[PDB]
C-alpha cells in the first residue's frame, strides 16, 4: 500500500493510534495533542512517539502534483540540489587541492604523509598511524612540522583566510 | 572526441534493453525509512543503479581519485560522483511480455 | 541588417519570420476564419486574413477561377447565373449562385486562374490552375494586401522564404524507388530523378504534382523527427521515426539546438568554422619546419 | 527520494508506477509457481500488460491515479516526452541564464549608442568570477576564496574593488534584453559604463527598436563569457553596428520623438 | 562604433569570417603569451588609470588592432592543424 | 548632523507625552538655523532638556558662548505631563546637502 | 558630401533624417553614420530644451468654423428627419444617410483645424509634433481640437449620434459613457494581439527555421 | 475571491474592499468567454465605472463599482435616477434595475436647469442604449450625477471630462499604488471626494460627539466629551501595512480644544488635513530637457530632496525558525562558529539584534546553530579541526542575515519560546523570531512618480538647483516634464491643472474642480489675471521692470503669435500669462528660454516599489533538482529567463557561441558550469561546453521509452554524450 | 475496455 514500506506491527500501530484520536475527537471538539493519544493508547506512549507515528503515517506527496495555482506548475523545479558543488565549490577546491598540495610536498614525508593519508586518504590512532617508528618520533615530527608549516604559512599568508 | 552530426531514434531489441541495463529491479522496495538508504534489491539499489557519495563507496573499502576506475571487492560501487546513479539504467525482466501502447494505440 | 550584400551564414529563416510576425501586432483580429455568417459578408481583414492565407484555406467567400484560359458567356434564369469559359476547343460551364457578384463579362478572355467571381482566391485551386508560380505570386501579394493597408512596410523576401516552404513537398504519381502516393521535399525528388537519368540509366522519370501545404502542416511533417517531436504529437512522430530507423541529419535550428549543439546558421557555418590566423613571424617559423625535412 | 519538511519527502511520480509493475510481475510469477487456475492467471497478465502501459504512456487506455487526494494522470514517461509542457515542449519555452541580470531601465541623454549604463552593484554580481582573479593580480586579496569573503558583505568593500571591476569592464560588453523580443535587435549588446544606483542607463536611440518606453519597464542583461562570445557580440551584436532594420532598408536609429522636435 | 568596422568587414570575404578570425586571435593572443602581437613599439592598444593597457586588458581590442593593419594572414587551410601550436609555443615565452 | 534622546534608540520611535514622533522632531531640527562666529567651531553640540506640560521651542537650548541661535521660537514638540525630553543635537559647518547616509555620525 | 544628401529646403521631419541617416550609411559609412546619429541626438536634445515648447490648453485651438460646419450639419440632420417624418425614407436610409452626414462633417473639421494651424499659428506646439516626424496623429489631434465624433455601440453598430465634443472642452458625461463603449473593444484587441503576435511569429518559424 | 487587502495606501483597500469580479465559483463566468463580457454594455451605467478596470488580459472582468451604485435586495446594480414628471424634474430618486431603465426615456444631468423647470427645448435624453435628442416634456426621468457614472477611485481625477478615458484608467490604477509619504499634501486642485474617500475609508480618526481635549499625547488624544465622559484614543504609532508602507496617525488637535462632532484629531498615513493626500504638489515646467525626458522620463530638482519631500518610509518582516533536526535541535545563540565579534555587535540580545541597530545587507540579524552533515562527520574536515583546534563546535551557522537589497534600523523583535501563551505554533516549529525593520525611502532615479491623469514616468537624473529652468524672479522649477507624451495621449486635464495650478501658487489658494461641472476655461484665465498682479504686482513695487530677455522672448513670442503685436511689455505678459505661460531663463545659461513655457502647481504622487523593483542581479546561486537550470529564492537572485523569443533574437544574429552558452554553460552544462567559474576564477578563458543536462535528460526520459536515440559519428558510429557513466559496471 | 468489469466477470 505504501511507497515506503512499514511493517504489519507499524500498521496495527498505526490503526490504533487512528481508532484512538477518533474516540478522542468524540469529545473535546479538540484535535487531541499528542498528549492524549500517549494516555489513552496505553503502557509506553509517550509525545514524541506519536508525532513520530504521524509522520510515517502520511503518505508521501506527488513530486509531480498541480501547483501554486493549478495551472501548469509541477512541484519539482523550486528545490534545490545539494551534492552538486555550485561553482563557488568548485572553485574552493581548485585553490584549496592545489594549495593544499604545494605544502604537502615542501615537508618531510616520514609523518606528514602519515597524517595527511591517515587524515585525509582513508579514515580519520597516533601508535598505529606510525609504521614501525613509534609514538615519540610521530608526536616529535608530527607536531614540529605542524607548526613549522602554520607559522611559515603565518608569515606567507595563503591559508589563514580560512578556505572553510 | 568526435563531433555529434547525426542522431537517431531506432527501435529496442529486449538483448539492447538488457545491453544499457545493470541489474534487475526485482522488488518493490524503494528505502527503508530507520536508513535513508536503498532497501534491497529495489529501484534505488547501488549495485544496480550506482553509488549515492561524491567518489566515496557505500561502505568506504575505498574512497578517493586515485582508483577512480576500479569496483569494490566485497561490494559494487565504481566512483566519480552521484551523476552515475542519475544517468544508469536498469530493467524489469518481465514474465509473460506485454505490449508499449505507444505502438498499440 | 547592413545595406551591403547578404553575408553567408545569415539566419535568414527566422529573420524572416520575426519581420511578419511583429506588425501582426497591429492588424485586426475579429475571427481567424474571418467574417460571420450572416447575409452576405464577403471578404477577411487584418490578421484573420494572413492566417487564412500562410494557412491555404478555403476563405468563406471563395471565388470560382477559370480553370480554362477562353471566352465568357453568361445567363439569365431566375435562380441560378452562370458563367461560360470557351476556347475553339471545350467550355466549362460555372455555377455563381445569387450573391456572387461576378467580375468578368460577356465578352471577353480569362487566363487560367483568373478571378470570375469577386474575392477571395483558394491557394490551392490557383496552384492547379495557373501553376505554382501562380500560387507563389499570389500568396506573397495577397498577404501585402493586409500590411501594405496598414502602414506596415515589410520586404517581400520574407514572406516568399515562407511560402516557398509552404510548397517544398510535392505529390508522386509515378514511382521508382517509393510506392505513388506518398507527399514528399520537392528538392529530394530532384535529387532522385536527377542522379536516376544522369549517372545511372534506365529513365524511370519521377512523375510527380505541385502540392500546397499549409506552413502549419509544412512544419508538422518534416524530415527530422525532433523538430516534429516538438509540436505536433510527439508520440506519433517518434514511432514513425523509430520504426523506419530515422538518422536526423542536423541542419536547421530547431533540431540542433534541443541538441545543446552549436548552431548550423551563423559562426557555426561550415565555411568558415575552420579559419586560422597567422604573423608573418610564424610563417617563416612554420617553413623552417618544412627546411628542416631535408634529410641528411 | 527526498527530505522536504518536518519529513515530507517528494518522488517522481514515475516511481508509483514502476512499484505498479514489479508488483504485478512479480505476484505473477508467484502465481504461476504456486499452481495456477487459468482465469487467476490472466486476470493478472491483464493488469501486468495495463500496468506496462502507465509507465511508457498513461491515458491512452484508462488513467492511472496517485491513491485518494489528486486525480492526477502520474506522468507517464510519454507525457514526460510530450505533457502540457513536458521534455521536447519546455526544452524551448526557455532556461535559466547563469550570468543574468534584470532591473528598471531610465533614459542615458549623453550615453552613446555605443554603450550603456549599467549598475556597477550589479556589474559586481554578474562580473563577480572576472573580478576575483582581477582582485588577485593586484593587491586587493590573496586569493579566490579570500577575495570572495572580501565581497561577501557590502559593507566591507574597500574602493580599491570598484577600479578592479572597472578595470575588468575595460572593453568587454553585455547584451540588453527587452520584454517581447520580436525581432533580432530585441537584443542588442553596448559597453558598459559602470554607474550608481538602480536603475540601468539606457541609450535614447535604440529606445525604437526594443519597444521600450520608461514608465517602468524592465530590460534584463547577459553577459558573453567565452572570447568568442564576445567577439561576436561586439562585432555583429553590438548596437551601433546594427543600425538598419531587416525588415526594410529603412533606418531604425532614427531621430525619434524628442530629437526630431528639436530638430 | 568600433574602430574601422568597414574596413574589418571588406577584409573579408564573409562578415561571419571576420568575427571568427578576431576571434581566434585573441585567444591565441592570451594562451601563447600575451606578447603575441605584430604591432607593439610606438602606437600600439592603451588604457588610462595608468597607460597599462600595454599588457593584458582585452584581447580582441588588439586582435581587431592588428588585423585592421595588413601583418595578420587568415585563410581558409593556411598552416597544417596541430604543428601550428607547436611552432608558436616553441617562440612565444610568457606561459 | 545628529540627534540623541536619551530613552530613544532608533529615529523611528515615538515619545510618550510628546505628540510629535522622532521622525517628525528631527525633521523639525533640519528647520533650526544657527550661527557660530568662528573657525574654532566646527562641532556644537546643543544642550536641551525640558520636562511637563511645556512647548519645547528653540529658544530652550542651553546658550553657548560663540554660538547663536536665529530660530528661536520654531516649535520642536509639546509636552502633555510626565513628558520627559532630553536631547543632544549636534551641529556643524559644511557645504551643500549631505544625505545623513553619506556622514553616518 | 554632407551637403550633397541633406535637402535644407524644409522642416526636418522624422523622414528627412530618416532619410538623411539611409543615405549617409550608404554614402560615407558606418561608424561614420553612427557619429551623425549622435550628433543629430544631441543637438536635438539640446534645441529642444530651448524652444520652449510646451503643451498648454490654449494651445490646443479650436476652429472658429467648428461651430458653422457642427450647425450648416445640423439642420442638414433636422431635413433628414423632416424627410423620415413623412415617409420618404426607410428606417435604414434614415440612420446610414445620417452617419454619412457627420462621418463627412468629422473629417470636415478636421481640414479645417489643421488649415488653421497651416495659416494662423505656423508654430503650435501641438501642431509642429504631429508634422515634425515627432508626435501625433491626425486622428489624435482632432479629438483634442476639433471633435471625436463617432464612437460605436457594444456590438459594432455604430451609434445614431455623435460625441459633439472634443477634449480641450469638457466631454460630457454621457459623450463619454458613449464613447466608453468602443474603448474596451480596442483594449481588448490589444490583450488579445499581444499574445496573437507570437501566435503568428511561432507559426512562421516552425517552417522557416532551417 | 478572498485576498490579501491591498492596503499600500487607504484609498487602495477601500477599493480592493468593493471590487467586482468574474472569475470566481466556475458556474459563474470562467476564463474563456470573454469579448462580450469584457465590454462595457449600456446599463453599466452608474452600476460600474467604464474606466476603473485593469489594464491587462483580466481587463473589465474584475472592476469596482460606481459612485452611488447600490445592490438593493438582490444583487442587481441599481442605479438612481431623479424623476421629472412633466418638464418638471424633482429631487426624489428611483433606485432602477437595469430592466426597466429601458422602458423609460432618460435624460443627462448636463440639461440647463432652473429648478424644476428643464431650459431647452431641443435636450438630450437616451432611451434604450441609444443617444437621443428629445422634448422637455418627454424627459420621464433624468441622470442623478456625474459622479454617479464611475467609481470612487476615478471620482479623484480633477478634469476627468478632458482626458481620454484610455489614460485616465491609468489615472484611476495609478492612485491605487500610491505610497504614504511622510509629508502629505492634498492636490492645488480636488475634485471633491478626497474628504469623503479619507473619511469613508478609515484613514484619519474622527471626533464622536462634541467635546474638549485633555490629553494630546504622540500616542494617544484622550478627548472629554460635554456629555461628562473622556475617552482615550490610541494612534496606531508605526504600524506595519501588507505591502509595507507606513500607518501613522499624527494629531492635528492642541491641548484643550472644543471638538466639533466628527472632526479630525489625528490624519491618517496619507492626509494633510482631513483631505487625501497621497505625493505632493509641486510647481512643474513642461518642456524637453536634453534627453533627460525622452519618451517618459522626469527630470527632477534636487531641491525636492533637500526638504523631505518626496519621502517614504518603508518595513520588511525578516523572520526565521529554529527547527527539530534528528541531528539536534537549531539552537538561536548569539554564537556564530566560525569567524567574529565585529559582526556580532549588533547581536546584542544573546541571539536576536538589538532594537534601532542599522542593519546593512549581509549582517545577522538572527543567529542559529544547525548540524553540519546529514548524518555522519567529516574525513577531511576531520583533519583541519584537529590541526588548529580539535576542539571546535561541530554546529552550522543558519542565520537570518541581511538579504541583498536592503535593510534599515530594527524596531520591534517578537520571539515565541516553549511555554507558549496561546499561539499556534506549526509541528517541528521550536520557536520562532520575527524582526521588523524600517527604512526610509528618499526620491531617487529609479523611482516612479505619476499624477492622477496617466502621465506615468520614472525619474532619470535629479538636477542640482543650480542649473534648472528658474523663473525671472529666483524661484526654481522642481520637475520638468516633457510635452511629447501629451499629444498621443489625450488628457489635457493635466495641462489645465497645471494652468488653476499657476494661479494657486501666487493667490496662495487651493480649489475643487469637480468632475464635469467644475472649473471653466474663462473662470482660469480669470485667476490668472489675479495671480499676475501677485507675480508682477510685486516686482513692480519692489523696484525693477522688464529684462531684455524677458523683451526678448517677447519678440520671438509675438512672430509666434502668442501676444497682440503693438501692445506694452507689460501689457503683453499678462496676455502670455493668461495663457498659463511664463518667460523661463535656463539656469545653466542665465539666458531665456525662446519662447513662453507654461508652469504651475502640477500634484504628483510617487509609486510603490514591488519586489522585482529589487534589480536581480545573479552570478552563481542554486539550481533545481530535476531540472538543472538556475534557481533563487531567498538570498540568491535565480537567473533571468532565456526564451523563444530572445534565442532567435541570437539565431538572427550570428551569435553562435553566445546562444550555445545561454544553453551550456550559463544554464545547465552541469560540467560545463562549473569548469566555467573556475576558469574565469584562473583568467583562463571558458571551457568549451560539454553535453547539457537537457539533452541527457531527454534520451534517457527517451529510452524510458522503448525507443532508442543513439547519437552518431562522421562515418555512422557511436559517440558519447553519457561521458562515462553509461557503459556497465 | 474498462479492468474491473471485465475480470468480475471472467471469474463470476
Ligand atoms: C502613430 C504614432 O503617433 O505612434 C504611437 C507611439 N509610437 C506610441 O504611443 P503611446 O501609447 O506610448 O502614447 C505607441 C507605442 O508605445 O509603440 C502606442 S499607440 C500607437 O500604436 C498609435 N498608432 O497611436 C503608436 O505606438
Ligand atoms: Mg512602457
Ligand atoms: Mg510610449
Ligand atoms: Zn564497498
Amino acid at each position: 500500500a505504501r511507497t515506503i514500506r512499514i511493517p504489519v506491527h507499524m500498521v496495527e500501530t498505526i490503526n490504533k493510534l487512528s481508532r484512538t484520536a477518533r474516540q478522542l475527537q468524540q469529545e473535546l471538539g479538540r484535535e487531541p495533542t499528542y498528549e492524549e493519544i500517549a494516555e489513552a493508547m496505553g503502557p509506553g506512549w509517550d509525545a514524541k512517539r506519536v508525532e513520530e507515528t504521524l509522520k510515517i503515517a502520511q503518505e508521501p506527496v506527488s513530486l509531480e502534483t498541480p501547483i501554486g495555482d493549478e495551472k501548469d506548475s509541477f512541484y519539482g523545479d523550486f528545490i534545490p540540489d545539494e551534492h552538486l558543488p555550485s561553482p563557488v565549490d568548485a572553485a574552493t577546491q581548485s585553490l584549496l587541492s592545489e594549495e593544499l598540495e604545494k605544502a604537502l610536498s615542501k615537508l618531510s614525508e616520514r609523518e606528514a604523509m602519515v597524517l595527511k593519508l591517515r587524515k585525509g586518504l582513508i579514515d580519520g590512532e597516533e601508535v598505529g598511524a606510525f609504521f614501525g617508528v613509534t609514538r615519540e618520533r610521530i608526536r616529535q615530527i608530527e607536531n614540529k612540522a605542524l607548526r613549522k608549516l602554520k607559522y611559515h604559512e603565518s608569515r606567507t599568508r595563503k591559508l589563514r583566510d580560512f578556505l572553510d | 572526441k568526435k563531433e555529434v552530426r547525426k542522431v537517431r531514434i531506432a527501435l529496442a531489441s529486449p538483448e539492447k534493453i538488457r545491453s544499457w541495463s545493470y541489474g534487475e529491479v526485482e522488488k518493490p522496495e524503494t528505502i527503508n525509512y530507520r536508513t535513508l538508504k536503498p532497501e534491497r534489491d529495489g529501484l534505488f539499489d547501488e549495485r544496480i543503479f550506482g553509488p549515492i557519495k561524491d567518489y566515496e563507496c557505500a561502505c568506504g573499502k575505498y574512497k578517493r581519485q586515485r582508483f577512480e576506475g576500479k569496483v569494490c571487492e566485497r561490494c559494487g560501487v565504481e566512483v566519480t560522483k552521484s551523476i552515475v546513479r542519475r544517468y544508469r539504467m536498469g530493467h524489469i525482466e518481465l514474465a509473460t511480455p506485454a505490449a508499449h501502447i505507444w505502438f498499440v494505440k | 541588417s547592413m545595406a551591403r550584400p547578404v553575408s553567408i551564414g545569415e539566419a535568414v529563416g527566422i529573420v524572416a519570420a520575426q519581420s511578419i510576425g511583429e506588425p501582426g501586432t497591429q492588424l485586426t483580429m475579429r475571427t481567424f476564419h474571418t467574417g460571420g455568417v450572416a447575409g452576405a459578408a464577403d471578404i477577411t481583414q487584418g490578421l484573420p486574413r494572413v492566417i487564412e492565407l500562410f494557412e491555404a484555406r478555403r476563405p468563406k467567400a471563395k471565388a470560382v477561377i477559370s480553370e480554362i484560359d477562353g471566352v465568357v458567356r453568361i445567363e439569365e434564369t431566375e435562380e441560378k447565373l452562370s458563367v461560360f469559359v470557351e476556347s475553339e476547343g471545350f467550355s466549362k460551364e460555372y455555377k455563381l449562385p445569387k450573391e456572387a457578384r461576378l467580375l468578368v463579362k460577356d465578352g471577353d478572355y480569362v487566363e487560367a486562374g483568373q478571378p470570375l467571381t469577386r474575392g477571395a482566391i483558394d491557394p490551392h485551386q490557383l496552384l492547379e490552375a495557373k501553376g505554382p508560380e501562380a500560387v507563389e505570386r499570389y500568396l506573397v501579394e495577397e498577404i501585402q494586401k493586409v500590411y501594405r493597408a496598414q502602414g506596415v512596410k515589410l520586404h517581400d523576401k520574407h514572406i516568399e522564404i515562407v511560402v516557398r516552404q509552404m510548397m517544398k513537398y510535392v505529390e508522386v504519381t509515378d514511382p521508382g524507388d517509393s510506392r505513388l502516393l506518398e507527399g514528399q521535399v520537392l528538392e529530394k525528388w530532384d535529387v532522385e530523378a536527377l542522379n536516376e537519368r544522369l549517372i545511372a540509366e534506365g529513365k524511370t522519370p519521377v512523375a510527380w504534382k505541385p502540392l500546397l501545404m499549409g506552413v502549419t502542416k509544412s512544419a508538422l511533417s518534416t524530415k527530422s523527427w525532433l523538430s516534429a517531436a516538438s509540436f505536433q504529437n510527439t508520440t506519433h512522430v517518434l514511432t514513425e521515426a523509430a520504426i523506419a530507423g530515422k538518422k536526423d541529419e542536423l541542419i536547421g535550428l530547431k533540431e540542433n539546438v534541443i541538441l545543446g549543439r552549436l548552431i548550423p546558421a551563423g559562426t557555426g557555418s561550415d565555411f568558415v568554422r575552420f579559419t586560422q590566423v597567422v604573423d608573418q613571424k610564424t610563417l617563416k617559423a612554420i617553413e623552417e619546419a618544412r627546411k628542416e625535412a631535408v634529410e641528411a | 527520494m527526498v527530505q522536504v519538511d518536518g519529513g515530507r519527502f517528494a518522488t517522481s511520480d514515475l516511481n508509483d508506477l514502476y512499484r505498479r509493475l514489479i508488483n504485478r510481475n512479480n505476484r505473477l510469477k508467484k502465481l504461476l509457481a504456486q499452481g495456477a487456475p487459468e482465469i487467476i492467471i490472466r486476470n493478472e497478465k491483464r493488469m501486468l500488460q495495463e500496468a506496462v502501459d502507465a509507465l511508457l504512456d498513461n491515458g491512452r487506455r484508462g488513467a492511472p491515479v496517485t491513491n485518494p487526494g489528486s486525480d492526477r494522470p502520474l506522468r507517464s514517461l510519454t507525457d514526460i516526452l510530450s505533457g502540457k509542457q513536458g521534455r521536447f515542449r519546455q526544452n524551448l519555452l526557455g532556461k535559466r541564464v547563469d550570468y543574468s541580470g534584470r532591473s528598471v531601465i531610465v533614459v542615458g541623454p549623453q550615453l552613446k549608442l555605443h554603450q550603456c549604463g549599467l549598475p556597477k552593484r550589479m556589474a559586481l554580481e554578474l562580473f563577480k568570477p572576472f573580478l576575483l582573479k582581477k582582485m588577485e593580480e593586484k593587491g586587493i586579496a590573496p586569493n579566490v576564496k579570500a577575495a570572495r569573503r572580501m565581497l561577501e558583505r557590502q559593507r566591507d568593500i574597500k574602493d580599491e574593488v570598484w577600479d578592479a571591476l572597472e578595470e575588468v569592464i575595460h572593453g568587454k560588453v553585455v547584451l540588453l534584453n527587452r520584454a517581447p523580443t520580436l525581432h533580432r535587435l530585441g537584443i542588442q549588446a553596448f559597453q558598459p559604463v559602470l554607474v550608481e544606483g538602480q536603475s540601468i542607463q539606457l541609450h535614447p536611440l535604440v529606445c525604437e527598436a526594443f519597444n521600450a518606453d520608461f514608465d517602468g519597464d524592465q530590460m534584463a542583461v547577459h553577459v558573453p563569457l567565452s572570447s568568442f562570445a564576445q567577439a561576436e557580440a561586439r562585432i555583429q551584436m553590438l548596437s551601433a553596428h546594427n543600425l538598419l532594420s531587416p525588415a526594410s532598408g529603412e533606418p531604425l536609429a532614427k531621430p525619434s520623438r524628442d530629437i526630431i522636435l528639436g530638430l | 562604433a568600433e574602430p574601422g568596422i568597414d574596413k574589418l568587414f571588406g577584409m573579408v570575404d564573409s562578415k561571419y569570417r571576420l568575427t571568427v578570425v578576431v576571434a581566434k586571435r585573441a585567444q591565441q593572443l592570451l594562451r601563447h603569451g600575451f606578447k603575441n602581437t605584430v604591432l607593439e613599439p610606438e602606437e600600439r592598444p592603451k588604457m588610462q588609470t595608468l597607460e597599462g593597457l600595454f599588457d593584458d586588458p582585452n584581447a580582441e581590442t588588439w586582435a581587431m588592432k592588428e588585423l585592421l593593419t595588413g601583418r595578420l594572414v587568415f585563410g581558409e587551410n593556411l598552416v597544417p592543424e596541430d604543428r601550428l601550436q607547436k611552432e608558436m609555443e616553441r617562440i612565444y615565452p610568457g606561459e | 548632523t545628529s540627534v540623541y534622546i536619551e530613552d530613544v534608540l532608533h529615529e523611528f520611535s515615538t515619545i510618550p507625552g510628546v505628540k510629535e514622533d522622532v521622525v517628525e522632531i528631527i525633521l523639525n531640527l533640519k528647520e533650526l538655523v544657527v550661527r557660530f562666529l568662528n573657525p574654532s567651531l566646527q562641532t556644537v553640540t546643543l544642550l536641551l532638556k525640558a520636562e511637563g506640560p511645556k512647548e519645547v521651542k528653540a529658544r530652550d537650548f542651553l546658550p553657548v558662548a560663540d554660538v547663536e541661535i536665529m530660530n528661536p521660537d520654531l516649535h520642536i514638540a509639546t509636552l502633555e505631563e510626565g513628558g520627559r525630553l532630553n536631547m543632544e543635537v549636534r551641529v556643524d559647518r559644511g557645504v551643500g546637502y549631505v544625505p545623513a547616509e553619506k556622514h553616518g555620525i | 558630401v554632407a551637403w550633397e544628401l541633406i535637402q535644407l529646403d524644409v522642416p526636418q521631419e522624422k523622414n528627412s533624417l530618416k532619410d538623411l541617416v539611409y543615405q549617409a550609411f550608404l554614402r560615407l559609412g558606418m561608424e561614420k553614420t553612427a557619429r551623425l546619429l549622435d550628433a543629430l541626438k544631441y543637438y536635438g536634445f539640446t534645441f529642444s530644451t530651448t524652444s520652449g515648447i510646451t503643451i498648454g490648453i490654449d494651445d490646443a485651438v479650436i476652429p472658429e468654423e467648428k461651430k458653422q460646419y457642427l450647425e450648416e450639419a445640423d439642420r442638414k440632420l433636422l431635413q433628414i428627419e423632416q424627410a423620415y417624418e413623412m415617409g420618404f425614407l426607410t428606417d435604414r436610409e434614415r440612420y446610414d444617410q445620417i452617419l454619412q452626414l457627420w462621418t463627412e462633417t468629422t473629417e470636415k473639421v478636421t481640414q479645417a483645424v489643421f488649415k488653421n494651424f497651416e495659416e494662423n499659428y505656423p508654430f503650435n506646439p501641438l501642431y509642429v509634433m504631429a508634422q515634425s516626424g515627432a508626435r501625433g496623429n491626425p486622428q489624435q489631434i482632432r479629438q483634442l481640437c476639433g471633435l471625436r465624433g463617432l464612437m460605436q455601440k457594444p456590438s459594432g453598430e455604430t451609434f445614431e449620434v455623435p460625441v459633439r465634443s472634443s477634449f480641450r472642452e469638457g466631454l460630457t458625461v454621457l459623450e463619454y459613457f458613449i464613447s466608453s463603449h468602443g474603448a474596451r473593444k480596442g483594449g481588448a484587441d490589444t490583450a488579445l494581439r499581444t499574445a496573437d503576435s507570437g501566435y503568428l511569429t511561432r507559426k512562421l518559424v516552425d517552417v522557416t527555421h532551417e | 475571491l478572498s485576498q490579501f487587502k491591498d492596503e499600500t495606501n487607504p484609498l487602495s483597500s477601500l477599493r480592493h474592499k468593493r471590487r467586482i469580479s468574474a472569475l470566481g465559483p466556475g458556474g459563474l463566468t470562467r476564463e474563456r468567454a470573454g469579448f462580450d463580457v469584457r465590454d462595457v454594455h449600456r446599463t453599466h451605467y452608474g452600476r460600474i465605472c467604464p474606466v476603473e478596470t485593469p489594464e491587462g488580459a483580466n481587463i473589465g472582468l474584475i472592476t469596482s463599482l460606481a459612485a452611488y451604485a447600490r445592490v438593493d435586495e438582490l444583487g442587481f446594480i441599481r442605479t438612481p435616477y431623479r424623476r421629472v414628471v412633466g418638464g418638471v424634474v424633482t429631487d426624489e430618486v428611483v433606485y432602477m434595475t437595469a430592466t426597466e431603465e429601458d422602458r423609460y426615456t432618460i435624460a443627462q444631468a448636463n440639461t440647463p436647469l432652473e429648478g424644476n423647470r428643464i431650459a431647452a427645448e431641443r435636450v438630450v435624453a437616451r432611451r434604450k442604449g441609444e443617444p437621443v435628442i428629445v422634448s422637455p416634456e418627454e424627459v420621464e426621468f433624468m441622470d442623478v450625477s456625474p459622479k454617479q457614472v464611475f467609481s470612487v477611485n476615478t471620482n479623484l481625477i480633477p478634469f476627468l471630462e478632458h482626458d481620454d478615458a484610455n489614460r485616465a484608467l491609468m489615472g484611476s490604477n495609478m492612485q491605487t499604488q500610491a505610497v504614504p509619504l511622510i509629508r502629505a499634501q492634498a492636490p492645488v486642485v480636488m475634485t471633491g471626494l478626497e474628504e469623503r474617500v479619507v473619511r469613508d475609508s478609515l484613514a484619519a480618526l474622527y471626533a464622536e460627539e462634541d467635546g474638549e481635549v485633555a490629553k494630546v499625547d504622540g500616542n494617544r488624544i484622550v478627548v472629554r466629551y460635554e456629555d461628562g465622559r473622556l475617552v482615550e484614543y490610541p494612534l496606531r504609532r508605526f504600524y506595519r501595512s501588507n505591502q509595507g508602507t507606513a500607518l501613522d496617525q499624527r494629531p492635528r488637535v492642541v491641548v484643550g480644544q472644543r471638538v466639533r462632532k466628527g472632526d479630525l484629531l489625528a490624519d491618517g498615513p496619507a492626509s494633510e488635513n482631513g483631505f487625501l493626500a497621497l505625493g505632493q504638489n509641486v510647481l512643474v515646467a513642461i518642456m524637453p530637457f536634453d534627453g533627460y525626458n525622452f519618451e517618459d522620463a522626469i527630470v527632477i530638482s534636487e531641491e525636492l530632496l533637500k526638504r523631505d519631500f518626496y519621502t517614504s518610509i518603508h518595513i520588511e518582516r525578516y523572520e526565521i525558525e529554529a527547527r527539530d533536526t534528528k541531528l539536534g535541535p537549531e539552537r538561536i545563540t548569539r554564537d556564530i562558529p566560525h569567524l567574529s565579534e565585529a559582526a556580532l555587535r549588533d547581536l546584542d540580545e544573546e541571539g536576536v539584534v538589538r532594537i534601532g541597530a542599522e542593519v546593512k545587507p549581509g549582517d545577522i540579524l538572527v543567529g542559529r546553530t544547525s548540524f553540519k552533515g546529514e548524518s555522519e562527520p567529516t574525513p577531511e574536515e576531520r583533519l583541519l579541526r584537529s590541526i588548529f583546534g580539535e576542539k571546535a563546535r561541530d554546529v552550522k551557522d543558519t542565520s537570518l542575515r541581511v538579504p541583498p537589497g536592503e535593510g534599515g534600523i530594527v524596531v520591534r523583535t517578537v520571539r515565541l519560546r516553549r511555554g507558549d501563551p496561546g499561539v499556534e505554533l506549526k509541528p517541528g516549529v521550536r520557536e520562532v523570531v520575527r524582526v521588523y525593520v524600517a527604512q526610509k525611502r528618499k526620491l531617487q532615479v529609479g523611482d516612479k512618480l505619476a499624477n492622477r491623469h496617466g502621465n506615468k514616468g520614472v525619474v532619470a537624473k535629479i538636477l542640482p538647483v543650480e542649473d534648472m529652468p528658474h523663473l525671472p524672479d529666483g524661484t526654481p522649477v522642481d520637475v520638468i516634464l516633457n510635452p511629447l507624451g501629451v499629444p498621443s495621449r489625450m488628457n489635457l486635464g493635466q495641462i489645465l491643472e497645471t494652468h488653476l495650478g499657476l494661479a494657486g501658487y501666487f493667490l496662495g489658494q487651493r480649489y475643487i474642480s469637480p468632475i464635469f461641472d467644475g472649473a471653466k476655461e474663462p473662470e482660469i484665465k480669470e485667476l490668472l489675471a489675479q495671480a499676475f498682479e501677485v507675480y508682477f504686482g510685486k516686482r513692480k513695487g519692489e523696484g525693477f521692470g522688464v529684462d531684455k530677455r524677458e523683451v526678448e522672448v517677447l519678440r520671438r513670442a509675438e512672430k509666434l503669435g502668442l501676444v497682440t503685436p503693438g501692445k506694452t511689455p507689460e501689457e503683453q505678459l499678462k496676455e502670455l500669462f493668461l495663457q498659463g505661460k511664463v518667460v523661463l531663463y535656463d539656469g545653466r545659461t542665465g539666458e531665456p528660454i525662446e519662447g513662453p513655457i507654461v508652469v504651475g502647481q502640477m500634484f504628483i504622487m510617487k509609486l510603490y516599489h514591488m519586489v522585482e523593483d529589487k534589480m536581480h542581479a545573479r552570478s552563481t546561486g542554486p539550481y533545481s533538482l530535476i531540472t538543472q537550470q538556475p534557481l533563487g529564492g531567498k538570498a540568491q537572485f535565480g537567473g533571468q529567463r532565456f526564451g523563444e523569443m530572445e534565442v532567435w533574437a541570437l539565431e538572427a544574429y550570428g551569435a553562435a557561441h553566445t546562444l550555445q552558452e545561454m544553453l551550456t554553460l550559463k544554464s545547465d552544462d552541469i560540467e560545463g558550469r562549473n569548469a566555467a567559474y573556475e576558469a574565469i576564477i584562473k583568467g583562463e578563458d571558458v571551457p568549451e561546453p560539454s553535453v547539457p543536462e537537457s539533452f541527457r535528460v531527454l534520451v534517457k526520459e527517451l529510452q524510458a521509452l522503448a525507443l532508442d536515440v543513439q547519437t552518431l559519428d562522421e562515418k555512422d558510429n557511436p559517440v558519447d554524450i553519457f561521458e562515462g557513466l553509461a557503459s556497465k559496471r | 475496455k474498462i479492468s474491473t468489469s471485465d475480470p468480475v466477470r471472467q471469474y463470476l
